[PDB]
């Protein structure tokens, strides 16, 4: 509701990015994880320039689609983990009262310029009173995989954080048929000292 | 497009290799929780 990362139409239940290694059985690390009091609110204008702007842009998207579908997530990614059979995946799960076809676009930008986009169409499955959308053990772009290597290979965490300053990920999920925007989640990262997050309603 | 190199030089090189002058997050009006991981 106002407590969760959700709009009138689409509700994120799960998100997680991960590395799993094999060997008879399998073992894996969470780089991130959310799983579903009001949420606090961030001034959308305060992050505009950390995402692509003129034209097909965040500013544009916000003004247009419903202002109840825009969120900012702050992750503290856990990087403490160990090369052979490594799979780097990301899974997520959404819920909806209604049956749709969702386009999910996810943009990795740096310095506000997009450097890589990934787009997947997702269909619904009826379970209980509603419909579920599961993206499953996606794979994670080589870009990101390298990013993580270069990161982990840094003398001190705070240097990592410092580099992350200009790394963001915009994730826009729309309705295929009605190009209505169902969810827009902005992501900004730091490395934990130990994995955690704060979720914010974006406002203006 | 190893636009990822420019991510590391901006901080690590640090202002020889050219990326735009950028304003870090602790300097914007965001809530306080924004830098206080929970436990």
């Amino acid at each position: 509701s106002m407590r969760s990362i959700a709009s009138s139409k689409l509700w994120m239940l799960e998100f997680s990015a991960f590395l799993e290694r094999q060997q008879d059985p399998d073992t894996y690390n969470k780089h991130l994880f959310v799983h579903i009091p009001y949420l606090e609110t961030v001034d959308i204008r305060q992050i505009y320039d950390k995402f692509p702007e003129k034209k097909g842009g965040l500013k544009e998207l916000f003004e247009r689609g419903p202002s109840n579908a825009f969120f900012l997530v702050k992750f503290w990614a856990d990087l403490n983990t160990n090369e052979g059979s490594a799979f780097y995946g990301v899974s997520s799960q959404y819920e909806s009262p209604e049956n749709m076809i969702i386009t999910c676009s996810t943009k990795v930008c740096s310095f506000g310029k997009q450097v890589v986009e990934k787009v997947e169409t997702e269909y619904a499955r009826y379970e209980n009173g509603h419909y579920l959308y599961r993206i499953h053990r996606s794979p994670l772009c080589e870009y990101m995989i390298n990013f993580i290597h270069k990161l982990k290979h840094l003398p001190e965490k705070y240097m990592m954080n410092s580099v992350l300053e200009n790394f963001t990920i915009l994730q826009v999920v729309t309705n295929r048929d009605t190009q209505e925007t169902l969810l827009c989640i902005a992501y900004v990262f730091e490395v934990s000292a130990s994995a955690q997050h704060h979720i914010y309603r974006l406002v203006k | 497009e190893t636009d990822l190199e420019a991510l590391f030089n901006a901080v690590m090189n640090p202002k020889t290799a050219n990326v735009p002058q950028t304003v870090p997050m602790r300097l914007r009006k965001l809530p306080d929780s924004f830098f206080k991981p929970p436990e």
